[PDB]
RNA sequence: CUCUGCU
RNA sequence: AGUAGUAACAAGAG
């Protein structure tokens, strides 16, 4: 009697039990050590798929560049980056013809976005490469460093607050003959200044930082991802904005819509294909990813698509949209941390930075790394490898799906000019293509035509992990369609458990996750009760907030027991204070504070909901009652939760490991910046709720506001003559401090 | 709310946009923002002036209610944005799409069952 | 040559307020210097109007709403109207 | 002897 | 030793 869970599929169809095929209960495979090997492998692989292209040497950066555009046509089914300019232009032209005015309307919408977009938009996003520090920094921090460097270099055209002005400053910076930056060296703190030549700054402005994608499920081997610099992101935002505007106007483009919007759009489109197909016509659906999609999406083709899309538009708009593909076509990839060398005989470790691989001897490496270094050495320049071809983890997902949907629209009977035709859905590298043809031979001919056309445009379908079946069931971006999308709960299992925001936000998020899974992922009511019980147990263990009546011993047990004895109405206690769990299927949508409000003791209610408690801290409105959640698959998600701000809405300790590094000064600067901003809010309460405006320094605004507030308070009598006198004298002293400096 | 019997039926849930926060229908998002600025940050309003009578009345009642409220103005502003500004969401539903029914959607509509539930309180005439 | 005359025949801080305001509004002050002179004289007259006049039983009797950035000016107006009840 | 446990 | 797997930990920086 050998039990075999897989045999369950003999009765339950695979899709209906697809959740069993997801091991997401276990830990995801993480990456150990450096990502330099993965970056080198990616660069070599990208240059291998385009080897038959043209080799040139950039005249500005001096690095070799490879152009596969209009290269020899593919002669084999392997991935190939030889995209044809004529074919891509033809695909875009036919997309325009089939969807008249799409490019024009999208261009105008992008025009208004470009007009009304501010520099602060670049603050969104995470782990942005900071060229000034040669490391990844938070997007806001990298933006601030770049702005400060530009100001110190005379690029004082960004104070207008418009992103386009910042882009103008970016170009002016690249055109400068020299640059000055500020770096800290400790040997004692030294605020040294470094001078960068034109070529070095150019190389470090096109540089693309690389790391290893961690916690990635479904892949045995780890892969390297990349994040761009501050200069690139500005133009990338506009490019993406235009591509997303175009995508929203395409029925086959489901990328911009997400979640249940994505599922509904895909369901409607597949239903339309099943409907408009002739009854007598044989219908098939292909499921597949595109092999080496990111490695083959050349940026020159993106430049061609942008130039075609921006036809007849104002020349400045064409420039703003086309700059990003230009820069990416001349991009560079940082290698990363480097490698680690060990000596067993002498029993010692060492880390060799990736910048010194262009000269280190090859005897220190194993065979695989030996050949990767040998192959990538020609492209190494100033610690970075030239990666002109391909798109290393490109952010042009929107543009790439525009190209895919253009090729997908090429399958209309007015374009195929044959009995067979095709349509489907495209999203980044994933696609689900439906072929209708009178007979199986027609289906095969249509499949071959689509595959060959994709090869022409540079899209390489992955024959390895793609398959065709009769229309009705398919898969698309981890969404399994079986005559209708089926719920796959295993995807949302990692979201369960303690989120780790705070006691209140984590209770609210847990109950909201259970409720959302009931609504969307077919979480039954009994299983919902199970999930609630398990989440409460995990929450109590994590937060050491077991019920006071329990004998469990923990460093927080004494206080909870004292509170339990103190309270008269036990039911009113929150779970974070040893109170019982009153949640159920009925009230998963009610915050615990409001759920237990009537049961709370008056004094306990006041203490818990005291607005003057020091635990609660409020940042800008954009970071209130919301959290960032990372699903098993997909990008970061902004989850909003309903929670009453109580003493439990505290902040966890901040990682202090930067205190014993040469770059502590940034932390100090952050502290001071906060010290200033919080005072500005003390003078302008609405600064947090909505961003303030003005050109004057903070000191001028604060002192003027203080003076006027003093006069109004005096007139209303809220302050006496002496208080007004002291306020005025302090303001005059502040003025004198500003003047003297 | 009133709970009726639970009926086990072949529920067919269709994904469609519903409202999770009905908002103050008479006041568009911009009017709600102006009212919030009036109530929470009267001095930082700027040049804006309330014209719609609904704005004046709600601003009045809220100011009277919020008298001597020590709660952080930012939290009050966020809660007012939630209360006033309409917010919609695409959700698989099977019964009424009103907010009073969407918030209890997990409780009411299931994969194989429907819980006949009538939320308490007044219901919008629209 | 008139802009130099305006610079040399005005209080430095008055001309500073004029130029900062104009720069806020996005006008090149080197070409349309007539508006520059007009703004400077208007600010100057407002200051004289609010000069040496104090309310006491010393405090400035007149608060110069002009010459300060738009948000600050409207903040002053709103604060005054909220405390005294004068119509905005 | 001090600092750090995502920098 | 062992974890682990294409590169690391088996403390690191002063
Ligand atoms: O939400 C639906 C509808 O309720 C489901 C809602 N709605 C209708 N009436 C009210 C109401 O009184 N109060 C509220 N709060 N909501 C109401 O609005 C939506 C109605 O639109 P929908 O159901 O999507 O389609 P339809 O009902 O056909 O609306 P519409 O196409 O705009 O037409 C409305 C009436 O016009 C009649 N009609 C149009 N034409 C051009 C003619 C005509 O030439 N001759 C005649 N005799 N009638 C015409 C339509 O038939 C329909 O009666």
């Amino acid at each position: 009697m050998d039990v075999n869970p897989t045999l369950l599929f003999l009765k339950v169809p695979v899709q209906n039990a697809i959740s069993t095929t997801f091991p997401y209960t276990g830990d995801p495979p993480y990456s150990h050590g450096t990502g330099t090997g993965y970056t080198m492998d990616t660069v070599n692989r990208t240059h291998k798929y385009s080897e038959k292209g043209k080799w040139t040497t950039n005249t500005e950066t001096g690095a070799p560049q490879l152009n596969p555009i209009d290269g020899p046509l593919p002669e084999d089914n392997e991935p190939s980056g030889y995209a044809q300019t004529d074919c891509v232009l033809e695909a875009m032209a036919f997309l325009e013809e089939s969807h008249p005015g799409i490019f024009e309307n999208s261009c105008l919408e992008t025009m208004e976005i470009v007009q009304q977009t501010r520099v602060d938009k670049l603050t969104q996003g995470r782990q942005t490469y900071d060229w000034t520090l040669n490391r990844n920094q938070p997007a806001a921090t990298a933006l601030a460093n770049t702005i400060e460097v530009f100001r110190s270099n005379g690029l004082t055209a960004n104070e207008s607050g418009r992103l386009i002005d910042f882009l103008k400053d970016v170009m002016d910076s690249m055109d400068k003959e020299e640059m000055e930056i500020t770096t800290h060296f400790q040997r004692t703190i030294g605020k040294k200044k470094q001078r960068l030549n034109k070529r070095s700054y150019l190389i470090r402005a096109l540089t693309l930082n690389t790391m290893t994608k961690d916690a990635e499920r479904g892949k045995l081997k780890r892969r390297a991802i990349a994040t761009p610099g501050m200069q690139i992101r500005g133009f990338v935002y506009f490019v993406e904005a235009l591509a997303r505007s175009i995508c929203e106007k395409l029925e086959q483009s489901g990328l911009p819509v997400g979640g249940n919007e994505k599922k509904a759009k895909l369901a409607n489109v597949v239903r339309k294909m099943m409907t408009n197909s002739q009854d007598t016509e044989l219908s098939f659906t292909i499921t597949g990813d595109n092999t080496k999609w990111n490695e083959n999406q050349n940026p020159r083709m993106f430049l061609a698509m942008i130039t075609y899309i921006t036809r007849n538009q104002p020349e400045w708009f064409r420039n703003v949209l086309s700059i990003a593909p230009i820069m990416f076509s001349n991009k560079m990839a940082r290698l990363g941390k480097g490698y680690m060398f060990e000596s067993k005989s002498m029993k010692l470790r060492t880390q060799v930075p990736a910048e010194m691989l262009a000269n280190i001897d090859l005897k220190y490496f194993n065979k695989s790394t030996r050949e990767k270094i040998e192959k990538i050495r020609p492209l190494l320049i100033d610690g970075t490898a030239s990666l002109s071809p391909g798109m290393m983890m490109g952010m042009f997902n929107m543009l790439s799906t525009v190209l895919g949907v253009s090729i997908l629209n090429l399958g209309q009977k007015k374009y195929t000019k044959t009995t067979y035709w095709w349509d489907g859905l495209q999203s980044s590298d994933d696609f689900a293509l439906i072929v209708n043809a009178p007979n199986h031979e027609g289906i095969q001919a249509g499949v071959d035509r689509f595959y060959r056309t994709c090869k022409l445009v540079g899209i390489n379908m992955s024959k390895k992990k793609s398959y065709i079946n009769r229309t009705g069931t398919f898969e698309f971006t981890s969404f399994f369609y079986r005559y209708g999308f089926v719920a796959n709960f295993s995807m949302e299992l990692p979201s369960f458990g303690v989120s780790g925001i705070n006691e209140s936000a984590d209770m609210s998020v847990g109950v909201t996750v259970i409720k959302n899974n009931m609504i969307n992922n077919d979480l039954g009511p009994a299983t919902a009760q199970m999930a609630l019980q398990l989440f409460i147990k995990d929450y109590r263990y994590t937060y050491r907030c077991h019920r006071g009546d329990t004998q469990i011993q923990t460093r927080r047990a004494f206080e909870l027991k004292k509170l339990w004895e103190q309270t008269r109405s036990k039911a009113g206690l929150l779970v974070s204070d040893g109170g019982p769990n009153l949640y159920n299927i009925r009230n998963l949508h009610i915050p615990e504070v409001c759920l237990k409000w009537e049961l709370m003791d008056e004094d306990y209610q006041g203490r818990l909901c005291n607005p003057m408690n020091p635990f609660v801290s409020h940042k800008e409105i954009d970071s209130v009652n919301n959290a960032v959640v990372m699903p098993a698959h997909g990008p970061a998600k902004s989850m909003e939760y309903d929670a009453v701000a109580t003493t439990h809405s505290w902040i966890p300790k901040r990682n202090r490991s930067i205190l014993n590094t040469s770059q502590r000064g940034i932390l100090e600067d952050e502290q001071m910046y906060q010290k200033c901003c919080n005072l500005f809010e003390k003078f302008f309460p609405s600064s947090s709720y909505r961003r303030p405006v003005g050109i004057s320094s903070m000191v001028e605004a604060m002192v003027s506001r203080a003076r006027i507030d003093a006069r109004i308070d005096f007139e209303s009598g809220r302050i006496k003559k002496e208080e007004f006198a002291e306020i005025m004298k302090i303001c005059s002293t502040i003025e004198e401090l500003r003047r003297q400096k | 709310g009133t709970f009726g019997p639970v009926h086990f039926r072949n529920q067919v849930k269709i994904r469609r946009r519903v409202d999770i926060n009905p908002g103050h229908a008479d006041l568009s998002a911009k009017e709600a923002q102006d009212v919030i600025m009036e109530v929470v940050f009267p001095n930082e309003v700027g040049a804006r002036i309330l014209t719609s009578e609904s704005q004046l009345t709600i601003t009045k009642e809220k100011k009277k209610e919020l008298q001597d409220c020590k709660i952080a103005p930012l939290m009050v502003a966020y809660m007012l944005e939630r209360e006033l500004v309409r917010k919609t969401r695409f959700l698989p539903v099977a019964g009424g799409t009103s907010s009073v029914y969407i918030e209890v959607l997990h409780l009411t509509q299931g994969t194989c069952w429907e819980q006949m539930y009538t939320p308490g309180g007044e219901v919008r005439n629209d | 040559g008139m802009e130099d005359f305006v610079r040399q025949c005005f209080n430095p801080m008055i001309v500073e307020l004029a130029e900062k305001a104009m720069k806020e509004y996005g006008e090149d002050p080197k070409i349309e210097t007539n508006k520059f002179a007009s703004i400077c004289t208007h600010l100057e007259v407002c200051f004289m109007y609010s000069d040496f006049h104090f309310i006491d039983e010393l405090k400035h009797r007149f608060e110069i709403i002009e010459g300060r950035d738009r948000t600050m000016a409207w903040t002053v107006v709103n604060s005054i109207c909220n405390t005294t009840g004068v119509e905005k």
